[PDB]
């Protein structure tokens, strides 16, 4: 009944507005509505996740000041009870580093709508 | 059955189809003749003068792009023969002179036979002190297509393709000498 | 055997002679002349940019970091002389490591490298710097680059630099 | 037993492993029992990058690999492309001399790097700034010569980049001249001092049969009495053609190699004056046009660009001259396919360079026996059963440069 | 901290004030150099220069007492979890300056085995370029971050700039979308 | 074999592994062949490094170890059989006219086209006593990139077997512990293979960015 809540993190605003894209108000109709919030600096995100209530963090590795997997990273050694934290990796080669960053699953750019749809359900689920 | 004929380019002995250009035959065995009005899609013209090959036998240098095989031919490129490098240095230089000093801005630059067959068969220095032929530049032929004359090496694979390959001969070599050039007619 | 203490007397003699330090920021020292600073994209006398979009800097650079297009110098807008310009020109200097190879690809002398060094931003886009912060001020007696050639001149006579103010 | 055995990392930030070393040490008390080297840390993919750049760009990724010293790098780089061309006696007397010079200088500065580290992490403060003044004063010639302060692609194959500034002849005068004079400082603070001595005399041993073994070289191989220098043995870029004497030690322990580099500076500025001596003037490149890098640069008041001479010859009046400088500054000069071993004597032992070429612009496959990455083998024999202050004296006479070790 | 509790007004100016000149100086770097730009770090220190003219002589060898953390080097894909681990034993307020083309980007090494900047692992507050960035390049870029520190806000005024920022950043177009004069 | 070792076949002039920028100019077919057995006199002291060899091995030992002989640029290459590499290592080592005491490493090159012998490790040894350079050439396929360890005869390999393991997969089989060194253990494929793509990133630009030089043109 809750509205799942996914914090989308991305300085690029189109790869924001992919994912918000990919993923709709509901990922599927068994699955709950799902609300996007849309933070562009790491400081934000992390502010944002330290509220809580979050369901799933979507974290863009090629964000420029601060890249995605160094944010998920940092919230999985600094928030207690996170959500589980989707990556997107500019490269295949990040792969590695997508795992270092205990990111629950990883997608590569150019964002898959149904690799990244796919992906979040598993996590949801 | 086909008809191998055999021949030895430079000093390796190679057997090929009969009715085989010399050219044809060295690129079969790794020998890079330089060329230009050489097409293999194209009956041959023998314009450039830039193939040119020591055939035994033969008091003046072949254009290896118009010689058929013949079965004891043997011929000497400019790896292995003075009198073929220096004719072929020779056509580079005399095609080099009119040439615009364009390769920066040239669309060709990076991809052109003419700089690469320049810089592997070519003299590194101009001995060409005098004046360039020059051509209003560039003017279309069609929509589509760009005509820079003074670039034009005049070996006539334009005007070969548009007349054997496509039968639409709406492009030709018009003028004589060194004025001749690629052209439409008036406005066509 | 005072040798072994000879340290003692480096250290303390260099107490009393001035101090080696450049003074940098306030005044900072002399780089070398040949230094490898900031590219450059030079303009004639006449204030047409000499760059002519050939790309041969971008060609050359090992790290990618020139991207430049052309463009071709209509006549009701020329920005350098001959038939084709820089229209987009940038230096990603995030890549950039001063090779210098650029400078000795280009044709025209259009790209130099300058003594000056400082460059820094906490934004990596602010670091790929573009034709406008690269073009060298326009310098007395340079006209606007959209201008016609210098008259009774051409791209021969620029490069042959036979151009004046 | 295991109970009373520590194992710790050295690791990677550390102020005595180069920052990207990773000596892991299992210590029983405060000796080091064991040794372990994670490497890699410092990996660069410089090798495989090569692949994918011209010949005249792969110089500016093998001068980056070995960083302090890098005119080494660069120089066994093109005598490799050299040698694969077939051109190796028609590199201009001029430009093996320069060669010579910039080597020896680098070698100097490289000597200079790993004394000032080495004191730092043994506490000698004052050493690293002696040393780095020494170092900065060789850094303003190569600045002047080259343009660039480190990493400099000033030796091309064929040649160099460019010609030796009208200033640059007075200023390595002036280094052969006042750098003894200064590395009379550096030697004070260290040679005869007694904690100096105490803290490295005895320190790391290593003979002769665990360097060949391990294949080791340079100041670790010449501490133990063995004269194997490169220049003598297999010499190139006319070595032959210096009175310079091999250092070599017989105490086979780091300050046996700490005394081995600081004669190296003195012996390296005494072939310096002697490349003064004979340089002429004359070209730097080879005369092939085919080959010769075809740039010209020259300083203006606009900057250092391709000289106003060469812009005229290209874009005004040859051709030929138009076509070579586009296509050797675009896909560059083209290697017969072959396959070459080259070496070096880096200031860190022989830096071998292994190149292929296929034939084409690009180089097919280089392969840098960086001496650094053989060396650090020698770590595990230098620091078990010493303490770890013994251990950071070891590795600091190892002086490893991890960029040449990872590449 | 209790600094951040105090109220806005002239009290919490004069304390932002005061720790940003307080942490402009003494702003003690990380012992941590990477590949050749940790040469020139040494440079800087040395006599030519003196990084301690700006209170930044103490490479603060263990990173609980560093203050900025210039990578200063080219990052391996296996040293990435490392520099991570550092940064974040090193305790607030943190920055780290990219120094070199290695470091902000990636540089020449655009490959599987370098990480194509150290912001893909740690916040970056300066880019500095260079292949390496002269001593000189180095102490402007340090600069640069002082003067970027000396206006750092506290408190609630660090909550409303997290926010006025983020509104900012939101709306950049990103640089693929900078087509200016592009054929 | 006895013909030059082909590494690669390149079709059409001016180096374009593509289609050709130029139509008609992509029909020249020409083998890149690295240079084959040179004829029996040696120059300088390969020759005596040969014979010598030849003798400490029996003729029969000799003609399964040695597979080509490559004096290329006055340097020698003994492209070495595989298997019988520990054996010739030890001669060239122990026997006091070849003494080759010091291997300076292994070095891992990549011939995808070379069927058969796709994978090549090059181990440059000196004789510091007869101040002496050689190099043995050993070619595994890619298909069973094994080939055995001289770990026993020149430590040193070690961290050099391992290196060219890690970066091409070469399986150094005897080798105490074959494992990753540069890369991560972690770590999926061997960069150094030429079928191993660069990994590289677009170069950002206002408006623009530039694939990684792989994936653009190339003439090599
Ligand atoms: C408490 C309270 C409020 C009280 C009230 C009163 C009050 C306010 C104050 C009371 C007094 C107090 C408490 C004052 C506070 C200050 C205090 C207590 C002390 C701290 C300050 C202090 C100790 C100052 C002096 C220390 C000092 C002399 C420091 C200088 C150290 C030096 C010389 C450092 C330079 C080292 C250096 C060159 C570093 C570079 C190394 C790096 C980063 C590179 C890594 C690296 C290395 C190291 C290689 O070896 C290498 C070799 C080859 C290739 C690559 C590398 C490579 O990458
Ligand atoms: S066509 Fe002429 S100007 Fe154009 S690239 Fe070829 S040689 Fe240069
Ligand atoms: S325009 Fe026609 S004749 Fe001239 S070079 Fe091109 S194909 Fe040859
Ligand atoms: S700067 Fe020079 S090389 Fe680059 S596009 Fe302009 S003219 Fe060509
Ligand atoms: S200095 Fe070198 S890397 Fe930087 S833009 Fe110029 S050519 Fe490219
Ligand atoms: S930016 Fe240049 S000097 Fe600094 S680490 Fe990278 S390659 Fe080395
Ligand atoms: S290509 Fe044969 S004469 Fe022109």
């Amino acid at each position: 009944s809750a509205p799942l809540r996914i914090l989308v993190y991305s300085d690029n605003p189109r790869t924001r507005e992919q994912v918000r894209l990919a993923l709709g108000k509901r990922i599927h109709p068994e699955l709950p509505e799902i609300e996007y919030v849309d933070v562009a600096t790491a400081p934000m995100a992390i502010s944002q996740m330290d509220a809580g209530g979050f369901d799933l963090a979507i974290l863009d590795g090629e964000a420029t000041p601060a890249g995605g997997m160094g944010v998920a990273k940092q919230v999985k050694d600094e928030i207690d009870d996170c959500p589980p934290i989707l990556v997107l990796t500019g490269r295949a080669d990040d792969a590695w580093l997508a795992k270092w960053s205990r990111a629950e699953a990883a997608v590569p750019h150019p964002i898959d709508p149904i690799r990244l749809s796919d992906a979040v359900v598993s996590l949801l689920r | 059955p086909v008809e191998m004929v055999s021949l030895t380019i430079d000093d390796h002995e190679i057997s090929v189809p009969k009715g085989t250009l010399l050219i044809r035959a060295a690129e079969l065995m790794g020998i890079q003749i330089p060329r230009f009005c050489d097409h293999p899609l194209l009956d041959p013209v023998g314009a450039c003068r830039q193939c040119l090959v020591e055939v035994e036998g033969q008091r003046k240098p072949m254009a290896s792009c118009t010689t058929t095989v013949m079965p004891d031919m043997v011929v000497r490129t400019q790896f292995t023969s003075e009198a073929a490098d220096k004719a072929q240095r020779g056509v580079m230089e005399l095609l080099l002179i009119n040439h615009p000093l364009d390769c920066p801005i040239c669309d060709k630059g990076g991809e052109c036979p003419l700089q690469n067959q320049a810089m592997s068969n070519g003299r590194p220095e101009t001995r060409f002190e005098d004046v360039k032929r020059t051509f209003p530049k560039p003017i279309s032929i069609s929509s589509q297509v760009l005509l820079d004359r003074e670039r034009c090496v005049l070996c006539a694979r334009c005007t070969r393709f548009s007349s054997q390959i496509a039968g639409d001969p709406f492009i030709d070599l018009m003028e004589r000498g060194a004025l001749q050039q690629v052209g439409i007619g008036q406005d066509k | 055997f005072l040798d072994a203490l000879a340290g003692f007397a480096v250290t303390l003699g260099s107490m009393f002679k001035k101090p080696i330090t450049e003074g940098y920021p306030e005044k900072p020292g002399p780089v070398a002349p040949r230094y490898h600073g900031r590219h450059q994209l030079n303009r004639y006398p006449d204030g047409l940019e000499k760059c002519i979009g050939c790309e041969l800097c971008a060609w050359a650079c090992p790290a990618d970091a020139i991207y430049v297009e052309g463009a071709d110098n209509t006549a009701d807008e020329r920005y350098s002389p001959g038939e084709r310009y820089g229209r987009v020109y940038q230096i990603n200097y995030l890549r950039c490591i001063g090779c210098g190879l650029c400078i000795e690809a280009c044709p025209t002398r259009a790209l130099t490298m300058t003594t000056e060094y400082e460059m820094a931003d906490d934004n990596r886009a602010d670091l790929i710097w573009g034709k406008d912060k690269l073009l060298a001020p326009l310098q007395e007696g340079m006209q606007a680059p959209p201008h016609d050639m210098a008259p009774g001149k051409t791209d021969d006579d620029y490069y042959l630099g036979n151009v004046t103010p | 037993q295991a109970g009373e055995r520590i194992v710790v990392n050295m690791g990677p930030q550390h102020p005595s492993t180069h920052g990207v070393l990773r000596l892991i040490l299992e210590i029983e008390g405060e000796i080091i029992t064991e040794a372990r080297c994670g490497i890699g840390y410092l990996h660069t993919g410089i090798e495989k990058n090569l692949e994918y750049r011209n010949w005249t760009q792969g110089v500016t990724f093998v001068t980056r690999m070995d960083y302090l010293s890098p005119f080494f790098n660069e120089t066994a780089y093109c005598l490799g492309v050299e040698k694969l061309l077939g051109i190796t006696d028609d590199i201009p007397e001029r430009a093996s001399v320069i060669r010579v010079m910039l080597m020896e200088l680098n070698r100097i500065s490289s000597h200079l790097v790993a004394l000032a580290t080495g004191g730092m992490e043994l506490g000698a403060m004052s050493a690293m700034f002696y040393g780095f003044r020494e170092r900065e004063e060789i850094l303003r010639v190569f600045e002047s010569i080259t343009g660039l302060r480190m990493n400099h692609a000033y030796i091309r194959p064929g040649g160099l980049a460019a010609d030796l500034p009208d200033d640059a002849i007075t200023q390595v005068r002036r280094l052969v001249e006042i750098l003894p004079k200064r590395l009379k400082d550096l030697e004070d603070l260290l040679n005869e001092n007694y904690i100096w001595k105490a803290r490295t005399v005895g320190v790391g041993y290593l003979d002769l049969t665990g360097c060949m073994a391990l294949g080791i070289t340079g100041p670790i191989l010449r501490s133990t009495g063995l004269p194997h220098d490169l220049r003598k043995a297999q010499p190139y870029c006319g070595y032959e053609n210096y009175e310079f004497d091999v250092i070599t030690d017989d105490r086979c322990d780091s300050y046996g190699r700490y005394i081995i580099r600081v004669k190296e500076m003195h012996e390296s500025v005494k072939i310096v004056e002697q490349c003064l001596a004979r340089l002429k003037p004359g070209p730097v490149m080879i005369s092939d046009k085919k080959l010769a890098w075809p740039a010209d640069l020259k300083l203006g008041p606009d900057g250092l660009g391709n000289s106003p001479e060469h812009i005229a010859k290209i874009m005004g009046r040859s051709m030929e001259g138009l076509i070579h400088h586009f296509k050797l500054v675009t896909e560059g000069i083209r290697v017969p396919p072959g396959q070459v071993y080259v070496a070096v004597e880096s200031p860190r032992g022989e830096l071998g360079v292994h190149m292929v070429s296929d034939g084409g612009t690009r180089p097919y496959r280089v392969h840098y026996r960086d001496p650094s990455f053989t060396n650090l083998q020698a770590v595990a024999a230098t620091c078990e059963g010493g303490m770890v202050a013994d251990a950071i004296a070891a590795v600091a006479s190892i002086d490893p440069v991890m960029g040449g070790v990872d590449r | 901290g209790l600094e951040e509790r105090l109220p806005g007004g002239i009290l919490l100016s004069t304390v932002e004030t005061v720790a940003g000149y307080v942490r402009k100086g003494s702003l003690w770097p990380a012992t941590f150099g990477l590949a050749c730009c940790a040469i020139e770090m040494m440079s800087t220190a040395g006599p030519r220069f003196d990084i301690a003219r700006f209170g930044m002589e103490r490479f603060s060898a263990t990173p609980r007492q560093a203050d900025l953390m210039i990578v200063a080097g080219r990052v391996s894909q296996k040293m990435a979890p490392v520099l991570r681990q550092i940064y974040d034993q090193m305790v607030e307020p943190k920055w780290v300056l990219a120094m070199g083309v290695c470091a902000s980007s990636g540089g020449m090494f655009n490959n599987y085995a370098v990480v194509q900047g150290v912001d893909h692992v740690v916040p970056v507050d300066i880019y500095l370029p260079g292949c390496p960035p002269r001593p000189e390049m180095l102490l402007h870029a340090i600069l640069k971050l002082h003067d970027k520190i000396q206006q750092m806000p506290l408190g609630v005024n660090r909550e409303e700039a997290i926010r006025e920022a983020e509104q900012a950043a939101l709306a950049v177009p990103p640089t693929i979308e900078l087509k200016g004069l592009l054929r | 074999g006895d013909e030059p070792e082909i590494i690669a076949v390149r079709r059409g002039m001016f180096g374009n592994r593509d289609t050709g920028d130029t139509s008609g100019y992509g029909r020249l077919v020409r083998p890149v062949a690295l240079p084959g057995s040179t004829p029996r006199p040696y120059g300088g002291y390969f020759d005596a490094v040969m014979d010598r060899l030849a003798e400490v091995l029996g003729e029969e030992r000799y003609a399964m170890s040695i597979e080509r002989v490559v004096v290329y640029r006055d340097q020698l290459t003994i492209e070495v059989s595989r298997v019988q590499l520990p054996a010739v290592a030890s001669v060239l080592r122990d026997d006091p006219d070849l003494r080759f005491e010091l291997c300076l490493g292994v070095s891992g090159v990549h011939y995808p086209e070379d069927t058969g012998r796709e994978l090549h490790a090059v181990y440059p040894l000196m004789s510091i006593t007869h101040n002496r350079r050689i190099q043995l050439e050993v070619a595994a396929p890619d298909a069973d990139p094994h080939i055995p360890s001289l770990y026993a005869v020149y430590p040193t390999t070690d961290w050099h077997e391992r290196e060219t393991y890690d970066f091409f997969g070469i399986i150094f089989d005897g080798h105490p512990s074959l494992t990753r060194i540069e890369m991560p253990d972690d770590w999926e494929g061997h960069p150094q293979r030429k079928d191993y793509p660069l990994g590289g990133i677009p170069v950002e630009y206002h408006g623009a960015q530039i694939p990684p030089p792989d994936q653009r043109r190339s003439y090599s």
